[PDB]
Order: C-alpha cells, then structure tokens, then sequence
C-alpha cells in the first residue's frame, strides 16, 4: 500500500510541516503586526455590536432549507 | 414622537405583532386626514418607503418571515388598496445601486 | 492545568469532539449567544458564513494553533487541520505573510553556500 498509504502520509507530513514554519514566522518578526486579518469585530447578538473578531467562508447548494438565522438585509460586499 | 412612525413600523413589521399595526394604521390616515387632500400615493409612498434604499415595509415584510407573515400582508395590502395606491405599491422597487430590481416577487420565491 | 474546555480537546487531540465546538450552529434566537458559526447571507445556494475566533489565532497566550502544531504525542494531527477555520486560516498567512517571508530566507541562505 505505498500505492496507498506513503503517498497518502507523504501528504500528512508535508501539511504539518509547513504548517510549523508558518507559526514560527508569526513569532520570528514581533514588530509591527499591522496586517493580522479579522473582519474588524461584527455584530455578534447585542446592542454590543463591537464584540468579537470574526472570518469569512462561502457554501453551495443540497437542501434549500427556509431562512430565519441571518444577520442582515441580503446585502453584498458593503463598503458603503 | 412625530419621528417614531417610520421608524417603528419597521421594526413592527418585523416583530409580526398583528393589533399593534393595526393601532399603527389608525393614526396613520390620520396623518392623510391632516393634510387638506393631499395625494395619497405620493404621500404614503414616503412614509411606506425608506429614505434611502427605497425599500419599503413589504419587502421588510418579506426579508423576515415568522407564521404571522400570511396576515401582516393582506393588511399591508388591504390598506393599500382601500387608499388607491396598490398599483405603485406593488411593484415597487429598490432605488438603491446595487439592487436594481430586487423588487417584491423576487424576494418572494427566494424565501419559497 | 489553567486550560478552557477547548484547549484540552486540542492538547488531548481528540478530534471529532472539537469539529462540534468549532462549528455549532444554533439555529434560534432566545439563545444563540452560546454559537460558534453565523450565516450573514440567507439567498438560496450561495451563502456567507462567519466563523468565531476567540481563542483560535494566537492573539493571546496559549492559543490552539500554538497547542496543536507544536505538540508532540498525539497522531492523528493532519485530521485535525482539515477542520475549517484552522484549515484556511493556515491559508491566510501563507498569502501574506510566511511565503514572502520564507524565499527570502532561501534567497539569503541561498547566496551563503
């Protein structure tokens, strides 16, 4: 199974161990951390609507349900 | 006071309590009745309608749903056709750049 | 040990455990101030999720990603970082920060030999 299972695991070190330099990169150059990504802390539930920073992703189709859980008024990318 | 209408409406709407719109329309031709005859389709297509985005409490009706929304709009549609003024009402649009055209039906079917 | 709930999913590595609390959907509203997901867009297919991040970047001490990566004793670590607000944010960094920052460290170790 090095037909399966090297160049599967080859796949589960090559992942990690990019992923050790990348946090090491963070911690390499404390001076000026300016460009750290969050959303800028969106509404959560309150009046508190300055709470907690946030991320972004995007999903598909298979099983349309109904819609009462949203936040906004179907808006897009609003700069404004 | 004097300022709440819109403002109140908007949020009632959204909250489906049917006999408090009920008391929001009881002053709100009222407010056509102070006028000397003014015209009501441009009129309460100021008032139905935000000042901005155009859009206006029908589609606020449509964007939430709850098991009240069957009632709260025959009502909105009841007082806009005991007032003439359905016609403009309901095919109303967004005046709005990025939703040219998000009219009343289209936001119908996406709720299905 | 000073660890939150989810800290000790992580430094235990039990995995499928930490899938729920990452994702936690709660689809009410007397309520859902406990989530951990929220859906902004509600337009059919395409729909636009948001993710928690409280303690998931190393913002503060003692961070996840600074648990899981840098930990030894646990072996099922790469399917933990398929999970997706660790798989992406991964991701992230590698746009702007580590992958410009890391062929200057081979184009300065490069010119050394």
């Amino acid at each position: 199974e090095t037909v399966e299972n090297v160049s599967k695991e080859s796949e589960r070190i090559w992942r990690l161990q990019r992923a050790r330099t990348i946090l090491e990169f963070e911690k390499m150059l404390p001076e000026w951390l300016r460009s750290r990504f969050r959303m800028g802390e969106l509404c959560k539930v309150a009046d508190e609507d300055f709470r907690l920073c946030l991320r972004i992703n995007e999903v598909k189709w298979t099983e349309w349900k109904t819609h009462v859980s949203f936040l906004n008024e179907d808006p897009g990318p609003i700069r404004r | 006071k004097k300022k709440r209408l819109k403002k109140r409406i908007f949020a009632a709407v959204s909250e489906g309590c049917v006999e408090e719109l009920r008391e929001l329309l009881q002053d709100l031709q009222d407010l056509c009745r102070r006028r000397r005859g003014l015209d009501v389709p441009d009129f309460l297509m100021h008032k139905l309608t935000a000042s901005d985005t155009g859009k206006t409490c029908l589609m606020k009706a449509l964007l939430n749903i709850n098991p009240n929304t069957k009632e709260i709009v025959r009502i909105l549609l009841a007082f806009a056709e005991e007032n003439d003024i359905l016609d403009r009402f309901i095919n109303a649009e967004y005046t709005e750049e990025a939703y040219e055209g998000q009219t009343a039906l289209n936001i119908a079917i996406e709720r299905r | 040990d000073g660890l939150t709930p989810l800290q000790l999913a992580a430094k235990m590595g039990k995995a499928e455990i930490l899938k729920y609390i990452l994702s936690r959907e709660i689809k009410e509203k007397p309520l859902r101030s406990l989530s951990r997901k929220f859906t902004d867009w509600a337009y059919g297919p395409v729909s636009s999720s948001l993710y928690d991040l409280t303690n998931v970047d190393t913002t503060t001490d003692n961070s996840v990603l600074e648990i899981i990566v840098y930990n030894t004793n646990i072996d099922n670590r790469h399917e933990m970082l398929t999970l997706e607000p660790l798989h992406t944010l991964l991701h992230t960094k590698w746009k702007k920060f580590a992958k410009y920052m890391f062929f200057l460290s081979f184009c300065f170790y490069f010119f050394y030999n």
